């Protein structure tokens, strides 16, 4: 039960970081994503 | 006190030597 | 245009000091010598040779930076005897061991030429 | 005490799928008293062992024979009586896994100790009444010496 | 030819007895002839991180507590931190139950009384050396070393706060808390707990608990 | 009779085909190495046969019974 | 295997079935679809004009973000689906084709 | 010697050697279990005599069988004693020691049954048969 | 050339916080090039040094908390494993489990599951090598890779 | 997972006297064994994830199991289990309703 109290506040607080931030240029990153391995090919 | 009742078994440490060899002989 | 010349791995500036200690925080009976421009031909004669004290726990060194002038050996003694003095010691016998050789070497070159 | 364990083993096979490393080698021991089977990895340069060996294996969880239980860092000066006098080969290492035939049912009748010294590995796979003082994640050292017989 | 006698039988194929047995006899004919309190640190200064009216939630609980709201509680205040806690400690065959004598953790160091100073076995330190003056140990040059050197010391921070530079030279263990994160407080406290209990048994296991 | 179980080791690398060597390093190794003294009968039995076409020695026969 | 069927055992397993397909040299989507014993709800162009012109805007999110994780996933590197389905949306968020000219 | 002079330490520390230089004299394993017993380390002890029984007799020895059912007893494994003693009865059933040993281990298990309010009525009509 | 924006770059684009990339969720930064072969052959199974080797090593480690590890093999002579040497390096407690290349695929099926005779499948517990030889496959540009635990 | 392997690895049986106490404390297996509520809540927690089998199963056709999503869960747990030296052997006191709420 000790552990299992860590794991959920764990789990919450890894997943809260996850979250995707407001001024994120994800447009750009998308495009990045894209054409880099586009050099690969 | 009455010492409580074990297993009636009495330890004996033995050195019993083995048995004569009469192994087969060489010629 | 930005060659170093080659005088600073050996040459003194003002201000530095030959040799600097600072006591290490993380364990007791441990510091930090820093020799200034000096290199490996100094730190492997003194890093083997506090290894041969059988008070030392630990002695090594490194360059922090090949292209830094400086020098970083490492000591850390048992606790009745500080790592100032096993340096020291180490050196102080170390030079005994180097006049020895002096003094057999000389011995034994006199004696090759028409011996 | 702490003494976790210990037995006479005997080599019955040497690195059997053929060797892997040069310094290291597998040892397929089996006990005699016990009835433990064992696979060890000897760096079997500095301690060379041949087919046939007979080795007193004590896996023991500290070498202070008054069992005064060690802080695992390295200090060679010590006048403390140590197991070590009386042995040849000393490891030292975890115990990373414990692993028996568990069932829903009923508990494991045989269990397997997992140890690794550092890298090299070892599994002393028994009957589980004298694997007990093995415990996941715990230190343990391997203290073994061969039999003059 | 016959290679097994009757004196050969009894033989051992190459070790030899007669040295190792004779000494144990000596031993045994030698024989036949006849020939506690321990203590822990805290800081009483009242910036400090644990404080003398939040200290039970985190020793006891293992919880953290900002004492912001303690003292806006209106909390009462103990004499000292001594705990009679509830553990249950398994037998060397495995049987689990909870036994507890003395410990002293440090809150009002000067009220001490004379039998208890000299007892610290683990420390916890706020970082000025002010924080120890008069204290046994305490080298008459004002040095606290002979404490924190020969005793495992503990020091509660921040995980961001840049780490104090007295602390950082002086042989104390940093237990770094979260500002948000309240369930990563528990491990903390257990690893303190773990430490501390490495410390008494190892070094002051003779005294009592 | 360690010198003597070497010098017949060395003797029987040597010259393998004589047939006195490889009998009287058997005759040592009884005592000690049960397998080395089966195969140093066996190798004597199999130069008689292959090499020197003489029957096996009834002695020889019996030690490796034993 | 997504060329193979895969259909859900009674037993739960998902169980692949290897069925004739037939892959063709140029296209009529709507054609071939309606053909008879033709399976309409898996068979597909790999062309997305005429995944708009058939089967919508929506359908053409669908099947270009697929048709592109496609060509980007041949090589086996991979991309974060969020850079597939960012791009998809944008070319399709007007309603029609928005070519990235 | 030493271990009937109750120097068990002293006497494991011979029979140790002894062992260390042959594992074929049936007598050194027994008198290393009896000094596990001594030493309270029943379940060692237990496995030297059930490896003593397999490698050393082609039969039941029952001084050996009772030594294993005198650990298993003090091993509180009252089970595997009653049937261990049941083992040695069967081979020599005139031996009064066998049949009050069993008796006894008989009379151990019902105490237990009995004195555990856990224990359901199979459990009890059984134990009270044994009593 | 102003603090606003040194401290922009300094907390948006410094490199460690470029580890990790968006582009595939995988780290961009790994162990590679000719350290990796030098890492490989260091966590070999076989792989030991002496005292003088080792409190050599030691001296370049950054975090290292400045206490030898008791050496993997005591006796006949103090000699530590490259495993206990790179169980230093790695830091705080990770927990991953990754397989060396040469990693045979009828292993884990078979006995020496847990035990590995050729010293593969990689296993870090509680911020130590536990067991395994590190390559591309643990320490380089992948997906679950130690790096990326660690990060 | 199949029907049958749904239930053996999921269900979480409470009626089985003698597995409860390997697993869980002499406490907690009579407040699953009479407590008709708890066996109640677990229940509906196993049709719970019953529902959810068959949303990940129209989801992810083609047993598609690899998924991207933000916590590593079974390394949390495992770093968990170290981090408390949990020891897998011994029965745990973790009471199964807390889990679910």
């Amino acid at each position: 039960g000790e552990a299992f109290d860590w794991l959920l506040g764990e789990i919450e607080s890894k997943f809260n970081q996850a979250i995707a931030h407001p001024g994120e240029m994800v447009g750009a990153l998308a495009a990045q994503s894209l054409g880099e391995p586009a050099t690969q090919m | 006190l009455p010492e409580r009742s074990g297993v009636v078994c009495r330890v004996k440490y033995c050195n019993s030597l083995p048995d004569i060899p009469f192994d087969p002989k060489f010629i | 245009m930005n060659a170093p010349p080659a005088f600073e791995s050996f040459l003194l500036f003002e201000g530095e000091k030959k040799i600097t200690i600072n006591k290490d925080t993380k364990v007791p009976n441990a510091c930090l010598f820093t020799i200034n421009k000096e290199d490996h031909t100094l730190g492997n004669i003194i890093k083997s040779q506090l290894l041969k004290d059988p008070q030392v726990l630990f002695a090594g060194y490194k360059v922090p930076h090949p292209l830094e002038h400086k020098i970083i050996i490492r000591v850390q003694t048992t606790p009745d005897y500080s790592p100032q003095e096993a340096f020291t010691n180490a050196i102080t016998d170390l030079i005994s061991e180097l006049s020895l050789l002096e003094e057999r070497f000389r011995v034994a070159i006199k004696d090759k030429q028409e011996g | 005490a702490g003494i976790l364990f210990e037995d006479i083993f005997d080599v019955k096979d040497i690195d059997p799928e053929g060797k892997k490393f040069d310094r290291v080698s597998r040892l397929h021991c089996e006990s005699e008293s016990f009835k433990m089977d064992l696979i060890l990895d000897v760096n079997i340069q500095i301690y060379p062992v041949d087919l046939g060996d007979k080795f007193r294996l004590v896996i023991a969880s500290t070498l202070y024979e008054d069992g005064t239980l060690d802080d695992g860092e390295y200090n060679p000066t010590d006048d403390r009586p140590s197991r070590a006098d009386q042995f040849e080969y000393v490891m030292y290492g975890k115990v990373y896994r414990i692993e028996g035939d568990e069932t829903s049912t009923e508990a494991a009748t045989r269990l397997s100790a997992y140890v690794s010294y550092g890298g090299l590995l070892m599994r002393l796979q028994g009957d589980a009444n004298n694997l007990h003082g093995f415990e996941v994640d715990s230190r343990v050292y391997l203290l073994m010496k061969k039999l003059a017989f | 030819r016959v290679w097994r006698t009757r004196t050969t039988i009894l033989q051992s194929t190459g070790k030899n007895f007669s040295k190792n047995i004779f000494a144990i006899l000596q031993s045994v004919k030698a024989r036949e002839e006849g020939r506690r309190t321990p203590i822990i640190i805290i800081p009483a200064a009242t910036t400090s991180l644990i404080t003398m009216l939040n200290a039970k939630d985190l020793l006891q609980d293992l919880k953290f507590v900002p004492s912001d709201e303690k003292k806006k509680q209106g909390c009462q205040r103990e004499n000292e931190t001594l705990i009679q806690r509830r553990k249950d400690q398994m037998q060397p065959g495995g049987t689990a139950i909870s036994v507890t004598v003395p410990y002293r953790v440090v809150d009002q160091p000067l009220k001490l009384m004379p039998q208890d100073w000299d007892r610290v076995v683990a420390v916890f330190v706020q970082g000025p050396a002010w924080q120890f003056k008069g204290w046994p140990w305490l080298l008459p040059d004002g040095s606290p070393v002979d404490i924190f050197a020969k005793i495992k010391a503990f020091h509660l921070k921040y995980d961001e706060v840049r780490l104090d530079p007295n602390v950082q030279k002086w042989d104390v263990t940093v237990l770094e808390l979260s500002y948000h994160k309240r369930h990563l407080d528990r491990p903390v406290f257990l690893r303190f707990w773990e430490t501390l209990d490495r410390y008494m048994v190892k070094h002051k296991s003779h005294l009592r608990f | 009779r360690d010198i003597a179980k070497g010098h017949l080791k060395k003797v029987t690398e040597q010259y393998p085909d004589d047939v006195e060597a490889w009998i009287e390093l058997a005759q040592i190794l009884e005592q000690t190495d049960i397998q080395g003294a089966l195969s140093a009968y066996g190798t004597a039995t199999r130069i008689l046969q292959e090499k020197v076409q003489a029957d096996v020695p009834p002695e020889i026969l019996n030690n490796v019974g034993a | 295997d997504n060329k193979k069927k895969i259909i859900i055992t009674e037993d739960g397993e998902f169980k692949a079935l290897q069925e004739w397909i037939l892959e063709t040299d140029g296209v009529s989507l709507m054609r071939v679809l309606s053909e008879k014993d033709v399976d309409p709800v898996r068979t597909t162009s790999n062309d997305i004009v005429e995944i708009f012109t058939v089967l919508g805007i929506e359908a053409v999110r669908k099947a270009l973000e697929r048709e592109l994780y496609h060509v980007i996933s041949f090589d086996g590197s991979y991309v974060n689906y969020r850079h597939l389905a960012l791009l998809c949306d944008t070319m399709t968020c007007r309603g029609h084709l928005m070519a990235i000219t | 010697v030493l271990a009937h002079k109750g120097y068990f330490r002293e006497a494991r520390d011979v029979f140790a050697q002894v062992r260390e230089a042959t594992a074929d004299i049936s007598d050194v394993w027994l008198n290393l279990a009896h000094i596990y017993v001594e030493q309270k380390q029943y379940i060692s002890a237990v496995q030297m005599y059930e490896n003593c029984l397999r490698k050393f007799y082609k039969h039941q020895n029952t001084e050996v069988v009772l030594y294993l059912a005198r650990a298993l007893f003090k091993c509180g494994k009252l089970q595997e004693c009653k049937q261990t003693l049941l083992k040695a009865r069967h081979v020599a059933p005139s031996d009064t020691v066998l049949m009050f040993n069993v008796a006894l281990v008989l009379q151990r298990l019902a105490t237990s049954v009995l004195k555990d309010e856990k224990s359901n009525l199979k459990e009890v009509l059984n134990a009270v048969k044994e009593l | 050339q102003s603090l606003e924006t040194r401290a922009e770059i300094q907390e948006l684009a410094m490199v460690p916080r470029m580890i990790v990339t968006p582009q595939s969720n995988r780290p961009v930064m790994g162990i590679v090039q000719d350290t990796l072969t030098a890492v490989r052959k260091f966590t070999k199974r076989d792989v030991f040094l002496e005292r003088g080797e080792v409190m050599n090593l030691l001296m370049f480690l950054s975090t290292w908390d400045g206490k030898v590890p008791q050496p993997a093999i005591l006796k006949p002579r103090p000699l530590w494993t490259g495993k206990q040497i790179f169980s230093l390096i790695i830091p705080g407690h990770i927990n991953c489990i990754r397989t060396h290349s040469t990693h045979p695929d009828d292993e884990d099926s078979g006995p020496y599951k847990h035990i590995s005779p050729g010293d593969t499948k990689v296993v870090v517990e509680n911020g130590e090598l536990i067991m395994g030889i590190l390559c591309k496959k643990s320490l380089g540009t992948s997906a679950g890779s130690l790096v990326h635990i660690s990060y | 997972p199949s029907n049958k392997a749904f239930e053996k690895k999921f269900r979480f049986d409470y009626t089985n006297e003698r597995a409860l106490r390997r697993t869980l404390q002499e406490d907690l297996v009579k407040d699953v064994l009479s407590n008709a509520h708890i066996q109640n809540e677990l229940e509906r927690e196993f049709e719970r994830m019953r529902e959810d089998r068959e949303v990940l199963r129209v989801i992810f056709p083609t047993g598609d199991s690899k998924v991207v999503l933000p916590c590593n869960l079974l390394r949390m747990i495992w770093n968990a289990q170290k981090i408390f030296h949990i020891n897998p052997r011994l029965p745990s006191d973790l009471h199964p309703i807390k889990v679910v709420e």
